């Protein structure tokens, strides 16, 4: 686990292929799909390439409630690096349309993976926005002046791209 | 019996660190866990355990169904025992898991280990007790917290579970004195179970 | 065994310790060792000035380690030996029961399964720093601070007893050298994240509430005042002779007022002598506080310095030099005319929100909205045929 965080950028390919991943699986009329997130991390800009869809459920009168399948992303990562061997695991994206609170005990899960603090990406799946329709957060936790505990909370990071000779043509 | 797919709800707390079963609760259950699975395997082989846990701030998966005796194992030296189970959640979180599966020709059943008196709320929990068997889930409940001077709100989810449906909950009550969890399991009905359809 | 002196032990006892002392007894019996662990922490939260404690750990951690909840099993000790007044005996404790963890963590780690004891040797550790603090051994205590510093920061989540111990070090640490601003911030650092259970006592709070008061109004980039009264530890004490004219103080300066300054510092100035040998920051600060404040309400980030010599009341003289040292506080920064008699400002020193200063803010950004607006209006109006 590296605090190693600045920026984010972000391949098109991603955006697009958790657009698809969502429809597919079809937990989707305010029901998410979350997927894992797969890039280079350990570096100040994190580098996201690529994106692939978990099974999931989702409880929807309860957000507290899901199922993750923890077995199968083990099974996953071997097929990552087939593709590229910079693919490691470094979160998991959240299909917007924003940040939640139910988002706090998900990425509780996603610590037994990465080897950097794991990546909250808002993919918006609806595609509002004055820049990018992404957001980026990341959990950090870190002592409160006001006078309470230590919580775990979500800074937000800036969202970019940057690309490939191959993506950007 | 057969024809039966099984989510174990292992119990984290720090009230199984009480020594009343020897040496202590949790690793009482590390023996009782490898038998289940296995009793349940040799018995019809469709039968294949899931498990979770009361552990995080949130109950959570460790694993889904699987074949495998040795993940079972595994996702219990991987959970922690500083967590702590809440009923509620626990329940509807295993709905989830019998929902993914290996075999879809099984049957939905719950087993859970409670060593904690539940100080969550009686009323609560008897609203999912008439939600399970809607899912057509039934829940037994392996009772030894709740006789360490609480009152009993499982007597009512046991009821309330209960329906014409081959799914059958059944109430164990364990006498808390030393005589070795996994035997008293054992020895008692875990395959001489029968169905009211 | 043990439960001949739990009985004697009892019998020693307060009466308003006897009836923890029959749960032992019996949680011991029934095996319910969960339920002895939570008796023993609220024994031990009121123990602090009987001698009953040290005997009632030393039966326990013998028997059972891993059998209760490790964290408060050292938790405990920290206390028992902060409270003792023989430093050599607690030394030598300490270093026996790390001894045996480290030989206990090859057995047990592995057979439970999911329980470490490694947090146990760090918890440990924090407080033989601070048994050479109370020796006056700077350097040695450092030498253990480095590897908790070290440790701490490479996890990504805290328990909040291992933190708390961390800045229990620091915080005496820097009072030695009577470092005000240094010892101001670890000190915020450390109430913040006070544990649930607490074996902080509030007569260790209401000092801590003192010293941060010293440092305040002994300080010279502190402009936390706000902050003091708005975390409890400083505003719900307010109950004692001691700690009315020196709340009042604290408010005296948030305002701005000169006169009530003056009128309690000639009453305390010679009942306490530590206001009169640092008598310099404390009637320089209410000056600074003044400065800084003025340019940030203004839209302007300019003063004259007849405006200055108003509302410190001070001299042609000192008003110049209030704004040197200022800047080298780097409080202001900027460029001063002293041939237009102006000081001018490019930043000012984040502080204390309030209320007050919200608004003050919110106003002048409504302001710049509407020259925002209307502007891209008569840009609109203009050019009409190209947008494309």
């Amino acid at each position: 686990m590296s605090l190693q965080h600045e920026k984010v950028t972000i391949a098109p390919l991603v955006l697009l292929s958790a657009l698809d991943h969502y429809e597919r699986t079809q937990t989707k009329e305010n029901k998410r799909c979350v997927g894992v997130i797969l890039g280079d991390a350990n570096s100040s800009t994190i580098r996201v390439t690529n994106s692939f869809a978990l099974p999931f459920e989702e409880d929807e009168k309860n957000s507290d409630v899901w199922f993750l399948d923890h077995n199968y992303i083990e099974n996953m990562n071997e097929m990552c690096k087939k593709i590229n061997a910079k693919e490691k695991l470094i979160g998991w994206y959240h299909s917007g349309p924003k940040l939640r609170a139910s988002d706090l005990k998900i990425n509780e899960l996603f610590k037994k993976y990465t080897q950097n603090n794991p990546l909250l990406l808002i993919v918006d799946v609806k595609q509002q926005g004055v820049g990018l329709p992404t957001d980026a957060y990341v959990a950090i936790e870190q002592v409160k002046d006001d006078g309470t505990s230590t919580e775990k909370t979500f800074l937000h990071l800036p969202c970019t791209i940057e690309a490939e000779e191959a993506e950007e043509i | 019996m057969v024809l039966e797919a099984t989510v174990l709800v292992i119990d984290n707390s720090e009230y199984s660190r009480n020594g009343d079963f020897p040496r202590t609760r949790f690793e009482a259950q590390i023996d009782s866990v490898e038998f289940i699975f296995q009793a349940k395997r040799n018995s019809n082989p469709e039968n294949t355990v899931g498990l979770i846990s009361g552990a995080g701030a949130n109950p959570r998966v460790l694993s889904t169904f699987t074949a495998e005796f040795g993940k079972i194992l595994a996702g219990l030296h991987d959970t922690q025992i500083e967590g702590k189970l809440h009923m509620a959640t626990a329940l509807q979180i295993a709905q989830l898991t019998l929902k993914h599966r290996q075999n879809k020709v099984q049957h939905q059943r719950i087993v859970a280990f409670v060593c904690s008196p539940i100080s969550d709320s009686r009323d609560e929990l008897i609203r999912l007790a008439k939600t399970l068997k809607k899912n057509n889930v039934a829940v037994d409940i392996i009772n030894f917290g709740e006789i360490e001077q609480n009152t009993e709100l499982l007597d009512e989810f046991i009821a309330a579970v209960n329906n014409p449906q081959e799914e059958t909950s059944h109430l164990l009550t364990v006498t808390p004195g030393p005589r070795l969890l996994y035997e008293n399991i054992a020895s008692s009905p875990i395959i001489l179970e029968e169905g009211s359809s | 065994e043990i439960d001949t002196i739990l009985s004697t032990l009892r019998m020693e006892a307060d009466p308003s310790l006897h009836p923890l002392f029959e749960q032992f007894e019996k949680f011991y019996e029934e095996k319910l060792w969960f339920q002895l662990s939570e008796s023993l922490t609220k024994f031990f939260d009121d123990a602090k000035s009987t001698p009953l404690r040290l005997r009632l750990y030393d039966n326990f951690v013998s028997k059972f380690y891993d059998k209760i909840n490790q964290l408060s099993v050292v938790k405990y000790l920290l206390a028992s030996l902060k409270d003792s007044k023989d430093f050599d005996e607690s030394l030598k404790y300490l270093d026996d029961l790390k001894a045996q963890f480290q030989e206990l963590d090859s057995k047990k780690q592995r057979n439970n399964g999911s329980k470490d004891h490694g947090d146990g040797i760090l918890l440990i550790d924090s407080e033989i720093a601070r048994t050479y603090l109370l020796k006056n051994d700077l350097v040695k205590a450092r030498d253990l601070l480095d590897d908790l510093e070290k440790t701490l920061d490479k996890k990504d989540s805290i328990p909040l007893r291992i933190t708390n111990s961390f800045y229990s070090t620091n915080s005496q640490y820097f009072k030695f050298k009577n470092d005000f601003n240094s010892f101001y911030y670890t000190s915020l650092l450390y109430l913040s994240t006070l544990e649930p259970s607490t074996s902080i006592t509030l007569a260790e709070r209401q000092q801590l509430a003192y010293d941060l008061s010293i440092s305040a109004l002994l300080g010279d980039k502190i402009y936390n005042f706000g902050e003091l009264l708005h975390h409890p530890i400083m505003e719900t004490i307010v109950n004692d002779s001691n700690y009315d004219w020196l709340f009042q103080l604290l408010n005296a300066l948030t305002v701005g007022d000169f006169d009530k300054f003056d009128s309690l510092i000639k009453v305390q100035i010679s009942k306490i002598p530590i206001l009169a040998q640092h008598e310099s920051f404390l009637r320089q600060k209410i000056c600074l506080m003044t400065l800084i404040e003025t340019v940030f309400v203004k839209n302007i980030r300019m003063l004259s310095f007849e405006d200055i010599s108003k509302a410190t009341h001070l001299p042609k003289d000192n008003v110049e030099h209030l704004v040197m040292r200022a800047i080298s506080l780097g409080l202001l920064k900027g460029s001063i005319d002293q041939v237009n008699e102006l000081v001018t400002i490019s930043w000012v020193q984040p502080r204390i929100i309030s209320g007050d200063q919200i608004t003050k803010m919110k106003d002048r950004l409504v302001e710049w909205n509407d020259q925002v607006e209307k502007l891209g209006k008569k840009m609109e109006a203009r050019g009409q045929s190209i947008w494309v």
